[PDB]
């Protein structure tokens, strides 16, 4: 499946790079026409990146699903990106994960993608 | 001589950061610790030691990088906006210092604080490991410094703010996660998302001066940088086996200073070193309290 993407200090690019699946960083311009998942970072807070609110604006019809990278320090919200963005589009939560994942991490999230699908 | 000027950013990220710090100060000033009394005088005597003592090592790191290595580190840069990140965070280090005293008054008598005080002076162990990474911010008080240097001094920023605090954050967040001590673990909590943010600033900053090293310079300080993190470690084991085996902890922290190690390597763009291992439970939950 075509993974969008959002990363601000690179640990979302390297999760991507692990994954062997086409994956594209959002940008504002963006329109994506086939069935996707979305991995986000996760600001302060535990909130959404602007980015990534703008990018949902326009393209949530495909949307199937979403994984947050974060950082287990933020307790409760921990990846909390994902969790407003599940609520807020009925998809599923596909995987959290700290900083550019561990192979678990990865082979957890191709599992969950398949599993979706 | 230039002026900080708002209304044209130097880098993609300062303002965010900027604002950050801020936010996560306020929350800082919001309620404290007394209801501890209760679950503190359940702990033995050797819990009760091993706590104090870590609190003890946490304010001396805290110390030391609002002290001289926020200072220093940005007193060189030539990012306006960033060096002003730098000196906003450089005073969180010492609003958690001040934090550190507030717990231990809630929790020990004068005499006993100043004897912990003494004792954190006195350690070997610990003068050591704090002089192991101030050396690397001595060697920037001189009036201009490579971009090694300072490569350096950013790198052993990052190893305190991301992974040497964490062999004595272990302990609050176990308690806590115990529902033991859990006033005195919100002001921890609060405390280390604000090292997290401050370790991955400073890992920003440290990747666009790596950018601009030669191919010579960017191996030499990579391995400087591997010999400084596996030099820490083995003091950081070293650390452990003093304050955690008379409570039976050790090999519990030790391996909780490997995932921290991993997260600082990763702040500086950096592969991990050490065997990738899930969170220890206990803490995770005292991470999730409020
Ligand atoms: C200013 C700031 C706020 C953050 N807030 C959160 C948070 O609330 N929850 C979380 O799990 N992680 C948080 N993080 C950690 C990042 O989401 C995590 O480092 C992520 O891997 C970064 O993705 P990227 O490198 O692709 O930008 C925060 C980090 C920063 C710098
Ligand atoms: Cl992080
Ligand atoms: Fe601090
Ligand atoms: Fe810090």
């Amino acid at each position: 499946m075509l993974v969008a993407y959002d990363s601000m200090t690179g640990n979302v690019k390297r999760f991507i790079h692990k994954l062997n699946m086409p994956a594209v960083q959002i940008d504002e311009d963006l329109v994506i026409d086939e069935d996707f998942i979305l991995i986000t970072y996760t600001t302060g807070f535990g909130n959404v990146p602007e980015r990534v609110l703008d990018f949902l604006e326009r393209n949530n019809e495909k949307l199937k699903g979403v994984s947050a990278s974060g950082n287990r320090n933020w307790g409760d919200m921990f990846g909390a990106s994902a969790d407003k963005i599940s609520t807020k589009y009925e998809v599923p939560i596909v995987s959290k994960f700290e900083l550019s994942g561990t192979n678990n991490d990865v082979e957890y999230f191709k599992e969950r993608v398949r599993e979706i699908a | 001589m230039r002026a900080v000027n708002w209304n044209k950013k130097e880098d993609d990220f300062s303002l965010m950061f900027w604002k950050q710090n801020i936010a996560q100060f306020w929350t800082e000033e919001e309620i404290a610790v007394s209801s501890d009394k209760n679950t503190w005088v359940q702990l033995s005597k050797e819990e009760q030691i091993a706590y104090k003592r870590v609190l003890g090592g946490l304010t001396l790191l805290d110390t030391k990088q609002g002290g001289e290595g926020m200072p220093l580190v940005l007193v060189h840069l030539e990012n306006l906006q960033a060096k002003s990140v730098l000196a906003f965070m450089g005073a969180m280090e010492e609003v958690h210092a001040k934090s550190y005293s507030h717990i231990f008054t809630t929790l020990a008598t004068e005499e006993e604080i100043d004897d912990i005080f003494d004792w954190v002076d006195n350690h070997p162990l610990l003068e050591k490991k704090a002089g192991i990474i101030t050396s690397y911010y001595r060697r920037l008080l001189k009036p201009e410094v490579t971009k090694k240097e300072l490569y350096m001094a950013m790198v052993a920023s990052v190893f305190l703010e991301s992974y040497l605090f964490y062999s004595g954050f272990f302990y609050p967040l176990y308690l806590a996660g115990q529902g033991k001590l859990t006033a005195s673990g919100e002001i921890i909590n609060l405390i280390i998302r604000d090292e997290s943010i401050h370790g991955v600033f400073v890992g920003i900053l440290a990747q666009q001066i790596f950018a601009e090293l030669s191919a010579e310079e960017q191996q030499e300080v990579q391995k400087e940088t591997q010999e400084l993190l596996m030099e820490l470690y083995e003091i950081e084991m070293a650390y452990t086996e003093e304050i955690y085996t008379s409570i039976g902890l050790v090999e519990d922290v030790n391996r909780f200073v490997r995932y921290n190690a991993n997260k600082g390597l990763m702040n500086l763009g950096l592969e991990p070193k050490f065997e990738e291992e899930e969170i220890n439970p206990i803490v995770l939950n005292g991470l999730r309290t409020d």
